[PDB]
């Protein structure tokens, strides 16, 4: 599938 | 830092409220950890508290860089959430504040500004444009502006080129034309990295551009990518052959000479391997990509031919996942209706004829009329040449008389019409 | 059209 449109900061 | 660890909401509340510089930072700091927690990090319960308005604020303070970097951390991960959420930020004023910061002295502050303006622009058309107005490009350019990208953290281009392909992203509107002829230089010089992330969303980007009206298509070919992308097309990884096949199948959906430049490319020597590929989706597109192939004019039709691409079709169209014969229903269709008499035997000899009777059990009205609309072109064909009834025989040793006569009696006027035609003048 | 744009 394609790269998320967001992404959160894990850690 | 152990101090600012599961922190209360309230807490955070109290040391952003406080008057203290320091109070602020730990409190930031906090509020960042709980966004950051492996899950559900309370993204509402930070809104709610009215937290934005400060860490927006925290931005502008270039004499605690800590805090800034802080909050340009909350407040991406707040951005990551739901369109609600991102408006949120946006609401505060995040995206001006976050474009300064993009200058930052410090590269993790910067690359943090260039992730959050990322998860703003991914929320779709409206915030896209609305980062690109408030003049994001420039300054994001300005940071792979060097001799060679590989003397930048590895981590800090991937995040780039991601941020990049998300300006380059979403369809109604697409992104604005002037802006699109801004980035694509550097693009294409994303295109040529060696790092396999920074390859595969660089093809994402180009997939996204060339997804649409064959005038941006154009813009994407002008810049003499296609090479590159039938390259990165028979890479080893699949992230990076999944973008460059949906970059390369949508090119060939533009103009006859927009899909000779795939051709010219080189790209039919890879399709054996794509259309045998383990994965049904690669497989899939791939049986797409060649049926806007077959589409197109019959010199490349005979490309199609020479390369030795209709044994392949006629395999996928035996055996394959459904979605993907349909897809070979089309590069038949296709096929047949602008090939020439030789072509369309051609076709036939290699064993089009039985699995193509075989799919005419499947429940797909659509498919069906696909079907049976490339058998009339082959009948069609063999008019022209009196060997209509040698067709006939072959239709019937298979089962597909047994099929187009029971089709007769569908319930879709296009299908037993279609039938009944067929019947009432070939059989 | 016989070309389907990412219409598949």
């Amino acid at each position: 599938a394609a790269p998320p449109k967001k992404k959160r900061k894990v850690e | 830092n152990q101090g600012t660890v599961n922190w209360s909401v309230e807490d955070i509340v109290k040391g952003i409220n406080s008057n203290n510089l320091e109070s602020q930072l730990q409190a930031t700091q906090a509020a960042r950890k709980l966004l950051s927690r492996e899950k559900q990090p309370p993204i509402d319960n930070i809104i709610r508290a009215g937290l934005i308005p400060k860490f927006v604020s925290f931005l502008g303070k270039t004499d605690c860089s800590p805090i800034q970097f802080e909050s340009a951390w909350a407040l991406t991960n707040i951005a990551s959430g739901t369109s609600e959420q991102t408006k949120a930020v946006v609401d505060g004023g995040a995206i001006p504040a976050f474009i300064s910061l993009l200058a930052s002295p410090h590269a993790h502050i910067s690359e943090q500004a260039v992730w959050a303006l990322g998860n703003i622009a991914g929320d779709g058309s409206a915030f896209r444009d609305l980062v690109i107005k408030h003049g994001a490009i420039d300054p994001l350019l300005a940071l792979l502006a060097v001799p060679d990208l590989s003397t930048l953290a590895c981590g800090y281009l991937r995040n780039l080129t991601w941020t990049l392909s998300n300006l380059c992203r979403n369809k109604n509107p697409a992104p604005p034309l002037d802006a699109v002829e801004q980035i694509l230089p550097t693009l294409v010089r994303l295109l040529h990295h060696n790092d396999p992330e920074v390859l595969a969303d660089s093809c994402w980007a180009i997939s996204y551009l060339t997804d649409g009206p064959n005038e941006r298509i154009e813009m994407v070919v002008k810049k003499g990518v296609v090479p590159q992308l039938v390259k990165l097309l028979g890479a080893t990884e699949l992230p990076i052959v999944t973008p460059a096949l949906r970059a390369i199948g949508n090119i060939v959906t533009g103009t006859d000479e927009q899909t000779q430049k795939v051709i010219d490319a080189g790209a039919l020597a890879v399709f054996p391997s794509l259309l045998t590929n383990p994965k049904t989706n690669i497989q899939k597109e791939a049986t797409w990509t060649m049926s806007n192939i077959t589409a197109g004019r019959q010199d490349q039709i005979q490309q199609v031919v020479n390369h030795g691409l209709v044994p392949f079709l006629v395999g996928v169209l035996s055996k394959a996942d459904f979605k993907t014969q349909k897809e070979a229903a089309w590069a038949i269709t296709n096929y047949t209706s602008g090939g020439t008499v030789e072509q369309i035997v051609y076709l036939v000899h290699c064993g089009i004829i039985e699995p193509l009777m075989n799919l005419l059990s499947a429940k797909d009205t659509k498919i069906i009329q696909v079907i049976l609309d490339a058998i009339s072109n082959i009948f069609q064909a063999a008019e022209k040449l009196g060997e209509t009834e040698k067709l006939s025989i072959m239709i019937e040793e298979c089962g597909g008389l047994d099929k187009i006569e029971a089709l007769q009696r569908h319930e879709n006027e296009s299908v037993y019409k279609a039938s009944l035609n067929l019947i009432e003048k070939y059989f």
